[PDB]
């Protein structure tokens, strides 16, 4: 876990508030093994709902000088709470199409040469990405570690 | 969910007690809000809420304390129709009982008339009964009485 | 009603209590923030509560400068209706009535989120 968000960071929830005042040492296996007041015993409201951001969480974006998110730019992968770039080797038309469909831009795309300016020169995360037919997200495409 | 005002000298004020089917019990200052007091005065036909007094203003109850928290929106006609959020026990003691003062504090009756509709107008103020004055006694007031 | 010349001894001079007070604190300059409005004593919700808000309260009460601004009802739970929510004091206003916030309205806040301050004695 990287973050532990509260106060409805990910939105208000609907339903009973089952647990409250959870106390865990971090070495437990299941959440119900933690010390809590009881099943449904709480004094809380729905605007204070717990959430987490885990280590194996990934997001994708295209960064240009003009805008952080756009339909053209540098391809960046957010892994382990950090951003990073993707290697150009073994790129294919199926792989470029998956990125464009995943972000919501279009059905196909093309790889242009490097632009005049690079921002922060973030380190490279992954390489040799190979996308099969059928996935609509980059997370299901085999790659190098 | 039947409300009741007990312990007050004037007609429409006292300690707030609510019957859960067949048992009367007190309410906490924290659990009771302005919206619930609006319904309580309206349900009991005591007008509008003037004050909410805590810390056992009209005495301390002797019995069970309800832990649930009313979530009235203010427009309900009875406390029964109000959504209620349950809470655990141990929240308060009996020195934190809530009290309410609603607006219709006037005490008037008709005496020395054989028919209950007709009689002499009397008013109670400062702990004593007395007779009104003829000046400014029109038929508009008599219609309301 | 009758109009007459009166000695200054017969005239009524009255001093009223303060609108804002702090409760449930060992130090007279520390405790839960309560305000009076519309016939009832009420509290403040901890949303958007910071040290700028605490400075105004500690100045209005006449205490010293503020140094901590607690939240989630450290000093105890309050009573009555919650009157203020999302207070945005700039730190220099003379009263909590000057700062913009949700005024005398329905607050989703509960009574476990009451705001508290601690001023220098
Ligand atoms: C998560 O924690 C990191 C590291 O402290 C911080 O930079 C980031 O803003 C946090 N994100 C959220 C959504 O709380
Ligand atoms: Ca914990
Ligand atoms: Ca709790
Ligand atoms: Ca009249
Ligand atoms: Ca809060
Ligand atoms: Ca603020």
């Amino acid at each position: 876990a990287i973050n532990a968000t509260g106060s409805a960071h990910f939105g208000e929830g609907t339903g009973p508030i089952w647990l409250d005042e959870m106390k865990c040492n971090g070495k437990e296996s299941r959440i119900w093994q933690c010390h809590s007041h009881g099943w449904g015993q709480q004094n809380c409201r729905h605007k204070e709902d717990a959430g987490v951001i885990c280590s194996e969480f990934m997001s994708l974006r295209l960064t240009s000088e003009a805008s952080r998110e756009a339909c053209a730019g540098r391809l960046e992968v957010f892994y382990n709470g950090a951003w990073g770039t993707v290697g150009k080797s073994s790129m294919s038309e199926t792989t470029v199409g998956v990125v464009c469909r995943q972000l919501g831009c279009a059905d196909k795309g093309k790889i242009n040469p490097a632009s005049l300016d690079k921002a922060m020169s973030i380190p490279m995360w992954v390489d040799n990405v190979q996308c099969p037919k059928g996935p609509d997200t980059l997370w299901q495409c085999p790659s190098s570690p | 969910r039947e409300p009741r005002l007990v312990g007050g000298d004037i007609p429409c004020s006292g300690r707030v007690e609510v019957k859960h089917g067949d048992t009367w019990g007190s309410i906490c200052d924290s659990d009771f809000s302005l919206e619930a007091a609006s319904v309580l005065c309206r349900e009991l036909q005591c007008g509008t809420v003037v004050s909410i007094l805590g810390g056992a203003h009209f005495g301390e109850g002797n019995g069970q304390i309800w832990a649930e928290e009313f979530q009235c929106e203010g427009h309900e006609s009875h406390l029964s129709l109000c959504p209620v959020a349950p809470r655990p026990e141990g929240t308060c003691s009996h020195s934190r009982d809530v009290g309410v003062v609603c607006s219709r504090y006037t005490e008037i009756r008709l005496v020395n008339g054989k028919t209950p509709c007709e009689g002499r107008v009397e008013l109670k103020t400062l702990g004593a009964w007395g007779s009104l004055c003829n000046s400014h006694w029109d038929i508009e007031d008599a219609h309301v009485l | 009603w009758e109009k007459r010349l009166a000695s200054p001894s017969e005239e009524t001079w009255i001093t009223c209590d303060n609108k804002i007070r702090l409760q449930e604190g060992p130090t007279s300059c520390s405790g839960r923030v309560e305000i009076w409005h519309g016939g009832s004593w009420g509290t403040v919700c901890d949303d958007s509560w910071d040290l700028d808000d605490a400075q105004v309260v500690c100045q209005q009460l006449g205490c010293g400068p503020a140094l901590k601004a607690f939240k989630e009802a450290e000093f105890g739970q309050g009573t009555g209706p919650i009157w203020l929510n999302e207070v945005k004091c700039k730190g220099n206003e003379s009263s909590l009535w000057d700062c913009p916030a949700r005024r005398w309205g329905h607050s989703e806040c509960g009574h476990k989120e009451d705001a508290a301050v601690n001023c220098t004695d």
